[PDB]
């Protein structure tokens, strides 16, 4: 837990090495983390359960936005993608639902991160269709997604130079 | 987390059209992910996602994003009658309104370009809702064919013809009902009007199952006459029940000889439409009685070949392909195709003579209609029985045509020379 | 000879129609940095849509 | 039959006249009939092709083809075959056709109708509503 | 390559032999229905 | 319907001048052109966001 | 030619009947040419190229 908590006060240069240590812990993409039998997987599940026992929702939210969203380095973003995917996979039902809810809570803040959010959205979508979930929260997630879509569509439609960008995209390759 | 709260990573600026479009792309990706789950798909349709995607996301973004939006809409309407009916209605409204004053507003080139690609990709998605999609396609096709404007043809009629061609001639199979010989048990005017009497279910119920003929080593001579009688008087039973008015009226295999069929077979806007129509007619020629009917249609359209010149190459290829068997050549000869083609050749040669004494207008395809009509006549004559029965009737017209072609000096084109040589060979053979 | 040159001129027609449809799509195809730079392609020309340039 | 018609029959007969393997002549003559302006159902065609087996390749003469068409002509009506129909429609001997043997005929043709449809058909045919249909009603429907 | 993105990898083709035969029969019947539809469209009024 | 949008720009301006001349001191004529323009604008506005071919 | 025609048509005092006849002839030729251009086989191609490419 302390390695993650430290990964908060480190530079984006130190972030990848801590993320790769966390990946060797969650038996994630250690090789990919570096580039960017049954008892072993049992240890992996024990470690993710220990982390979920320690990691409160606030710190979970924090690193999830810090590395999946604010990384600015696609390589660190992919490491966080693999790490969170294995965290969710190796977690039980309650922590799975809680993680899905946290990422759907971050979902409205997406417009502030632009392209960087790509990997994040991936996990969200996958998780939203992988966890058996109640109809109420399914409707809530769908409403959040369509609300963000409507907001962005209205922003693009009423954007001061939307006409200029549309016409230029039509003509000159920019 | 205190340091992260103070400052961490980087954020986009306000009114970021570029990042705003990136977030829109992320929304499209997430919705394409969610739409996979049927319950989520129904919920998103109930939200109003289809209309939002149609109005805003269909035309903006990178081409990959546009195709992803089209796939997302197809997924929402997949196996969803309420969603697919809504999408088809939106498509009709946007396309139909553009047809109005298409000459006044020629933006159609790009206006429906995306709506018709949505219809095409939807048709590609195979579902029970296929019925409403095919309905929209047929309606748009007929409306745009009623229009001769190339902009309208090349967009609407071309994608509609491609949809009909991919439906009629299915992607070749990799691993059940036979139509009535003299009747068409489907209706178009009623089906487009959403009438439950005419539908794929009702139609498929109407015709008998193909089943198994069997009797491989069984002559069943008596059974053949028996089945003849039962079939004849069961059809009589249904026909009488229908004239009393207690059953739906079937349709008679009869054509007007001036239908959208010719309108497309000959379209100078593009050969694409002509090739699609040729494929559609060739696939309509599956059944021998329907072969007879489409052959009559084509031999009636024969005049439009002379009218259109080199634009009728695809129709000519289709017509020669359909009559490659001497069986149908003899059938058409019996109907009187040989005097018709002879008169057409005579009229074309007279028109050339009339132009010969007129201005010296050079034409590159000058004689394509003449050469093609003479090739058709030679193809018919290449069958012995037709030659025997029509030598005395064709000698006069071939002599007149050859003599009138020999008069040509200034307008004599290579195609005219080939036609004259073919006429000489036919005369020597006659 | 005219027949032959006729075929060449009308042979471009379909390709021209394809280019027209592609430009009408008005897709934002960012200038592709083709490895072959033998052709004299100016920055402004590279900026001009390739479909537009192909047409 | 006016000569105008027999001449047309001979014209197409001579045009399609051809010989070879199997019974082409039979196929050629079926195409003659359809060319003449009368299109028989596939079943009618098969029946007539069989109804002519005098010589190899189903040899058909013009008089022979005239005899063939004279039997049905335009197939407008045939009370003789309508009685034979009642004979067939009524699987068990003759007298009164029933819904059971009616649906039997339907399946032999290859058509599958719900008993409800069979009941509609029999209600239409029956006139005195005795649940039975005799020539009196079979012929009535065939001439309705 | 493209396997990093879970969402893109999602699409799973799967199609069975007897269901192949049923689907091919459905395609043939739909083609026949469209043929009859167009032929009835061409019928003279 | 036809001559406003096709031809060289000088021809388009000549067509506009011709229409203006036709609608000079003619309450019926001026009303017709005005209503045509109104309808065009309305149908374009019906879906300006939906169809960006308004311009 | 057209020049002289127009000038003469507005320079000679002329009867209402022949004025209407001349106007009908002019508008009939305009309608015929407009329909020809609208339904021309490659009218779409020429319109789009005039829009995009100088020629
Ligand atoms: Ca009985
Ligand atoms: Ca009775």
């Amino acid at each position: 837990y302390f390695l993650l908590q430290v990964s908060f006060l480190v530079d984006e240069g130190v972030s990848p090495v801590l993320l790769q240590l966390l990946s060797c812990a969650l038996c994630g993409s250690k090789v990919l983390a570096a580039l960017a039998g049954s008892q072993e997987d049992q240890l992996c599940t024990a470690l993710v359960n220990q982390l979920n026992k320690f990691a409160d929702k606030e710190t979970l939210i924090q690193f999830l936005r810090c590395f999946l969203l604010e990384s600015n380095s696609s390589s660190v973003r992919w490491q966080a993608h693999c790490l969170t995917l294995h965290i969710y996979r190796n977690s039980s039902k309650s922590q799975q639902e809680l993680l899905l809810d946290l990422m759907w809570s971050i979902w409205p803040e997406l417009p502030a991160y632009g392209r960087k959010a790509a990997q994040f959205v991936d996990l969200l979508g996958y998780f939203s269709l992988k966890t058996p979930q109640t109809e109420k929260k399914l409707k809530e997630y769908s409403q959040k997604a369509v609300e963000i879509l409507r907001t962005q569509n209205h922003i693009l439609t009423n954007h001061p130079n939307s006409n200029i960008y549309n016409t230029l995209s039509g003509l000159v390759e920019f | 987390r205190a340091l992260s709260v103070l400052g961490c990573g980087h954020t986009s600026s306000t009114k970021c059209y570029g990042c705003a479009s990136a977030v829109t792309e992320h929304c499209i990706t997430l919705l394409r992910a969610l739409a996979t789950n049927p319950a989520l798909r129904h919920i998103l349709v109930s939200q109003g996602l289809i209309r939002e995607l149609f109005d805003y996301n269909l035309r903006r973004g990178a081409a990959a994003m546009r195709e992803e939006v089209r796939q997302l809409m197809c997924l929402l309407t997949r196996d969803n009658p309420e969603a697919t009916q809504q999408m088809n209605d939106l498509i009709i409204g946007k396309v139909s309104t553009a047809l109005k004053g298409h000459w006044a507003n020629p933006d159609l080139a790009s206006s429906l370009q995306y709506e018709m690609l949505l219809l095409t990709d939807s048709i590609s998605k195979e579902d029970s809702c296929w019925e409403l999609r095919l309905r929209c396609a047929l309606s748009l096709f007929l409306m745009a064919v009623n229009i001769k404007t190339p902009v309208v043809v090349e967009n609407i009629t071309l994608m509609c013809l491609r949809i009909l061609q991919k439906l009629i001639k299915p992607p070749a199979p990799t691993s059940t009902v036979k139509p009535y010989c003299n009747e068409i048990h489907a209706q178009a005017q009623l089906w487009l009007k959403r009438d439950p009497k005419a539908s794929y279910d009702a139609w498929k119920k109407c015709l008998p199952i193909r089943g198994i003929d069997g009797n491989g080593k069984a002559p069943s001579k008596s059974e053949l006459r028996h089945l003849y009688l039962t079939e004849k008087y069961v059809w009589r039973w249904k026909q009488f029940l229908s004239r009393r008015g207690k059953r739906t009226s079937p349709l008679d295999l009869k054509l007007g000889h001036n239908n959208w069929l010719r309108q497309v077979l000959f379209t100078p806007a593009t050969q694409a439409a002509r090739q699609a129509a040729c494929t559609i007619v060739e696939a309509l020629a599956t059944i021998p009685s329907r072969k007879q009917q489409v052959l009559d249609l084509l031999t009636s359209y024969l005049d439009e070949l002379s009218i259109a010149g080199e634009c009728a190459a695809e129709y000519l290829a289709l017509y020669q392909k359909l009559i490659t068997s001497a069986h149908w050549k003899v059938y058409l000869a019996a109907r009187g195709v040989l005097p018709y083609v002879g008169n057409l050749i005579t009229k074309e040669i007279a028109r050339l003579l009339a132009l010969e004494e007129a201005t010296l207008s050079t034409d590159l395809q000058q004689g394509y209609a003449l050469k093609s009509l003479t090739g058709l006549l030679s193809s018919f004559v290449e069958v012995e029985s037709i030659k025997r029965h029509f030598k005395s009737r064709l000698v006069g017209t071939v002599l007149n045509g050859y003599l009138c072609l020999r008069k040509l000096v200034v307008q004599r084109t290579k195609l005219i020379d080939e036609t004259q040589d073919m006429l000489l060979e036919m005369l020597e053979d006659m | 000879k005219a027949d032959r040159v006729y075929h060449q001129l009308m042979g471009h027609r379909p390709q021209l129609e394809n280019l027209l449809c592609k430009v009408n799509e008005a897709a934002p195809e960012k200038p592709q940095d083709d490895s072959g730079t033998a052709g004299g392609i100016s920055s402004t020309s590279a900026s001009v849509n390739r479909y537009i340039l192909q047409l | 039959l006016t000569e105008e018609q027999i001449a047309e029959f001979k014209e197409a007969f001579s045009l399609f006249d051809k010989d070879g393997d199997g019974t082409i002549t039979t196929k050629e003559l079926g195409t003659v009939m359809r060319s003449l302006g009368q299109n028989p159902t596939e079943a009618e065609l098969q029946d007539m092709i069989n109804e002519v087996d005098a010589d190899g390749n189903g040899t058909i003469d013009f008089p022979e083809f005239l005899t063939m068409m004279a039997r049905k002509m335009k197939d407008t009506d045939s009370e003789e075959e309508i009685r034979e129909a009642f004979r067939v429609f009524d699987k068990d001997g003759n007298g009164y056709i029933s819904a059971a043997e009616l649906r039997h005929v339907m399946t032999n043709l290859g058509e599958k109708l719900t008993d409800e449809e069979v009941d509609e058909m029999i209600r239409e045919a029956d006139i005195d509503g005795d649940g039975q249909v005799n020539y009196e009603e079979f012929v009535q429907m065939m001439t309705a | 390559q493209n396997s990093q993105f879970l969402l893109t990898r999602l699409n799973d083709p799967k199609m069975s032999e007897t269901e192949r035969q049923s689907m091919e029969s459905e395609r043939a019947d739909r083609s026949l229905f469209v043929q009859e539809l167009l032929l009835s469209t061409l019928v003279r009024e």
